[PDB]
RNA sequence: CGAUGUCGGCUCAUCACAUCCUGGGGCUGAAGUAGGUCCCAAGGGUAUGGCUGUUCGCCAUUUAAAGUGGUACGCGAGCUG
RNA sequence: AGCCAGGAUGUUGGCUUAGAAGCAGCCAUCAUUUAAAGAAAGCGUAAUAGCUCACUGGUCGAGUCGGCCUGCGCGGAAGA
């Protein structure tokens, strides 16, 4: 609703293409493209996008403001993008990178092997948390999810596999 | 940065039961600041608590700035009882004066940010009148 | 545990309570419950929502009840057929007369009203509605 | 999890949603606030 | 000072009243004194409303009946027994 | 703060500002509450009680109470313009106390502007009476 | 809840009203079948097993008491660790 | 607050022994009320003759 | 009622899931061997014995357990008695 | 409602306690600076301390909020 109301900027020079409800948007970082729900329209006038429910649509105007969301969030991604880094606490907890190969020694009988897509890579000044930079906001929280759900933490002391604003609620274990 | 104030009576030394380490929860020395302590002291009577406040610094040289006693010990001394009270609603314990709470009053109106002596006076009255120190 | 001291006869009819019912108005107290639909309220009941209701006002205002078990009701206890003769007395109750007020409050606010006769509509199995005193 | 009836708001930042028609509170200011219904 | 909008009430009844439930009216009766009894039907939520208040059992109120002003007052109530719904209210002339 | 108590602040600072000609400006956009106290305690030990550091400057309370005198400060509303008032005394020295406090440790969102009550320019007033 | 070994019928060979409240401490177990309500038979088994530890608990006092004896003949008579003097009855 | 039970007992005297026991039962009570403690009365079997007690619980 | 054979055991199992339990989702008063648990999951195990005129239960050694039942409280035109 | 901020002074109120200083519990539960401060509503420790919150200052801004009667939904609902 007033998330559709709000409108929606676009750089200087960025291929941006509408076919239909087909948004692609390209530029000096890279491409990112999704067909969108049904549910809304779209139309820009020389300077905006502005996005609206169609004739006939109950959730109209909320997936109207859905899809604005979602091409705001492809916008950033294409101007600048979106950071994640994968921090873990605890004694010890290490890992690395070969490209997007990641080995984990996290107290296993064989060293797990991670693998990221094409979008995301990784570098490592450090050894217990690891740099991975990119433009798409929900494959680079999906790869910090399932880095993460290789082995969710235990809630006792804050060992284990965290964000990195993240601040861990101590229960400790009454004696 | 890190200002608390956590002090005892001066006529006592080395406050290690009451707070200690809460004193020294940095790496600043426990001698240090009961010296200067006493320094202040020096030139006011001993045997009653003196607030002071701390903001430490990395070079090992504390700036510090020290309070007039307590108003509590101050009503304290004035009322000549060391208990304050029992269910103070159910029971009288003394009588307190007007004209001793406004002289209570101006003793720390320089220490209290305070400009026109009634409001604060009147707050001590109050504080008395909570406490079961009738006015 | 309300019963009563004596009563007519021992036993009495198993009984009628259709149609719509007397108690539709506030009498004693400033907060009530009410049932609309129909049911019984044992006498273990009605003691039980007197205790909580003094648990939950902490012995603040009055507690009041309208309805009585006065009639000690026959039930069979199990496995004893329909014949000989009637059955055995069992326990206490009274049935559930539509816009009646069962339990009563006064002293505590309105919340801790509702909160009360809920508890109530949690450890009786009627429908309930909060009611309070007419105004004339 | 928890299998009763009356599911209820469980405190002051808790959250009820609908999940596949069924009530779920979750709290993370307590692993415990995990309910559910049926 | 309530203006109500109500009307005659032609025939009455207990098959009237229950198609007039149907149809969002409860009833109510003018008396009072000598006068002639006429009885009207009420706008429900609009009378619901104007007597939550504090004041419609002791103000004297206004009451538009083919199209004239009549002053009364409160003299008694019934009551749907388990139901927010007044099964009668009261007006005596003032 | 409702519609009645909205109408009898704004007959009092109508009645402030017909009365007092003087004013000062700041802003609490990086002011500490320790700027705060200092501000008040200035206020306290130069003049009565009644000085305040109320922040009404919103986009349609300062501009719509200020019509009465001094009508000028439709310019000074918005944008997050405090009002400080100086009573007694003409040309009193709190005017230049909110530069030396923005001058020490603050973001500047005071701006100085002054009021322009001499009908002076928007830079310091280095002159008066003594 | 088990079936009441009778000789028997054959609706005694089908009823679960036998009630056994077994106290998992102590082991005790008590067995009702006298009602051929269930209800009954449970309230009273309940009761039996009530007044059963109610025998359990009235053997510990006396099993004490006959500790309790042994006192009056375990008197030694010398090493007084209090002595009273005369009727003035001074302590020592 | 600790709880103890003591017996005092003749063990197998003679009247001389209850006499005994009665006195010392009194003074043990009030030096217990000196000191602040409080007690009831458990068992006070009497003994053959006039103020002789064979055995006390407290 | 001019007849529809009962309890337990054996073979075959049957099927239920309503799970006892491993195999799989969470709370924990769940740190890790390790259990208290609220449950999905019936493909499957659902022991070996002593006592018992007898599913019931206690005991000994494993260990996931030795489920609650319809099968006319299985199955007797398959066995026993 | 997000967003930058205050959220104090008497006060470290007094007990009983092993220290209780806002948090183990009880009593008065208020006075001042009053845009604001509730002897404390949460987190915590050893006693603190500290971090919050209620409340109120600064922004986007036209809409926002809680009772009711009715139509149809949601879960309570696992067999041989
Ligand atoms: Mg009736
Ligand atoms: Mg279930
Ligand atoms: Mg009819
Ligand atoms: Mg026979
Ligand atoms: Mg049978
Ligand atoms: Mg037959
Ligand atoms: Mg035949
Ligand atoms: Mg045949
Ligand atoms: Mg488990
Ligand atoms: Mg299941
Ligand atoms: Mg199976
Ligand atoms: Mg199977
Ligand atoms: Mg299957
Ligand atoms: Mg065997
Ligand atoms: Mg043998
Ligand atoms: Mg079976
Ligand atoms: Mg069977
Ligand atoms: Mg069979
Ligand atoms: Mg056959
Ligand atoms: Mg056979
Ligand atoms: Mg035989
Ligand atoms: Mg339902
Ligand atoms: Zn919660």
């Amino acid at each position: 609703s007033r998330v559709a109301k709000a409108p929606v900027v676009v750089p200087a020079g960025v291929d941006v293409k509408i076919n239909g409800q087909v948004i692609t948007i390209k530029g000096k970082n890279g491409e990112l493209t999704r067909t969108l729900n049904d549910a809304v329209e779209v139309k820009h006038a020389d300077n905006t996008l502005t996005f609206g429910p169609r004739d006939g649509y109950a959730d109209g105007w909320a997936q109207a403001g859905t899809a604005r969301a979602l091409l705001n969030s492809m916008v950033i991604g294409v101007t600048e993008g979106f950071t994640k880094k994968l921090q873990l606490v605890g004694v010890g907890y290490r890992a690395a990178v070969k490209g997007n190969v990641i080995n984990l020694s996290l107290g296993f009988s064989h060293p797990v092997d991670h693998q990221l897509p094409a979008g995301i890579t990784a570098e490592c000044p450090t050894q217990t948390e690891i740099v991975l930079k990119g433009a798409d906001k929900q494959v680079i929280g999906q790869v910090a999810a399932d880095l993460r759900a290789y082995r969710r933490p235990e809630p006792y002391k804050g060992k284990g596999v965290r964000y990195a604003d993240e601040v861990v609620r101590t229960k400790e274990a009454k004696k | 940065q890190a200002y608390v104030k956590l002090q005892v009576a001066a006529g006592m030394a080395n406050p290690s039961p009451p707070v200690g380490p809460a004193l020294g929860q940095q790496g600043v020395n426990i001698m240090e600041f009961c010296k200067a302590f006493n320094a202040k002291t020096d030139s006011i009577e001993k045997g009653l608590p003196i607030p002071v406040v701390i903001t430490v610094y990395a070079d090992r040289s504390f700036t510090f700035v020290t309070k007039t006693p307590p108003a509590a010990v101050l009503l304290k001394k004035a009322a000549g009882i060391k208990s304050g009270s029992g269910k103070p609603n159910k029971d009288k314990v003394g009588k307190i004066s007007r004209a001793q709470l406004q002289e209570i009053a101006q003793t720390k109106a320089a220490d209290m940010t305070g400009a026109d002596i009634e409001a604060m006076t009147r707050s001590i009255e109050g504080t008395a009148r909570s406490m079961g120190l009738v006015v | 545990m309300l019963q009563p001291k004596r009563t007519k006869f021992r036993k009495m009819h198993k009984g009628r309570n259709r149609g719509l019912a007397q108690g539709t108005d506030v009498s004693f107290g400033s907060f009530g419950l009410k049932a609309v639909g129909r049911g019984r309220l044992t006498a273990r009941q009605i003691e039980a929502a007197r205790r909580a209701m003094t648990r939950a006002v902490k012995r603040q205002g009055k507690i009041w009840i309208r309805v009585f078990p006065d009639k000690p009701i026959t039930e069979k206890p199990l496995a004893v057929r329909m014949g000989k003769g009637k059955g055995n007395v069992e326990y206490w109750v009274a049935l559930i007369q539509p816009g009646k007020v069962l339990y009563e409050m006064d002293g505590v606010p309105e919340e801790l009203a509702r909160e009360a006769f809920k508890l109530a509509a949690a450890k009786l199995p009627i429908k309930t509605t909060f009611v309070t005193k007419t105004v004339m | 999890m928890k299998v009763r009836a009356s599911v209820k708001k469980l405190c002051r930042n808790c959250k009820i949603v609908k999940r596949d028609g069924v009530i779920r509170v979750i709290c993370s200011a307590e692993p415990k606030h995990k309910q559910r219904q049926g | 000072m309530f203006t109500i909008n109500a009307e005659v009430r032609k025939e009455q009844g207990k098959g009237a009243s229950r198609r007039l439930r149907a149809a969002n009216k409860f009833p109510a009766i003018i008396y009072g004194g000598k006068e002639a009894p006429l009885a009207i039907e009420l706008d429900h939520d609009k009378v619901m409303n104007m007597q939550a208040k504090a004041e419609f059992y002791s103000e004297v109120l206004t009451i538009v009946v083919d199209g004239k002003e009549i002053k009364v007052k409160a003299q008694d109530v019934q009551r749907h027994p388990y139901k927010p719904k007044l099964q009668h209210i009261d007006f005596v002339r003032a | 703060a409702l519609n009645l108590q909205d109408k009898q602040a704004i007959v009092a600072e109508v009645s402030e500002v017909a009365k007092g000609a003087l004013s000062a400006v700041v802003a609490d956009s990086r002011g500490v509450t320790v700027d705060k106290m200092t501000e008040l305690r200035k206020a306290g030990r130069e003049a009565g009680v009644y000085m305040r550091v109320v922040r009404n400057t919103l986009l349609r309370r300062a501009v719509e109470g200020t019509p009465f005198e001094c009508l000028k400060d439709a310019f000074v509303g918005p944008t997050l313009i405090a009002y400080s008032m100086e009573h007694p005394g003409a040309a009193a020295r709190l005017f230049k106390e909110f530069a030396k406090a923005n001058a020490k440790f603050e973001v500047k969102a005071a701006a100085f502007e002054g009021e322009l009550i001499p009908a002076s320019q928007i830079d310091r007033l280095a002159t008066l009476p003594t | 809840t088990t079936r009441s070994q009778g000789n028997g019928g054959q609706n005694v060979n089908k009823v679960n009203s036998a009630v056994r409240a077994t106290h998992l401490p102590t082991g005790i177990s008590v067995l009702a079948q006298d009602s051929r309500s269930q209800l009954d038979n449970k309230k009273l088994a309940l009761a039996r097993l009530k007044e059963k530890l109610a025998e359990m608990e009235l053997q510990q006092l006396a099993e004490q008491a006959q500790n309790h004896w042994n006192n009056h003949t375990q008197v030694q008579r010398g090493n007084p660790v209090r002595t009273f003097k005369g009727t003035d009855f001074k302590s020592t | 607050m600790e709880e103890k039970i003591i017996q005092i007992t003749a063990g197998r005297g003679p009247l001389e022994c209850q006499w005994v026991v009665a006195k010392v039962l009194k003074t043990f009570l009030q030096e217990a009320t000196q000191a602040g403690i409080s007690y009831t009365i458990l068992s006070r079997e009497e003994g053959d003759a006039n103020l002789t007690v064979k055995s006390v619980t407290l």
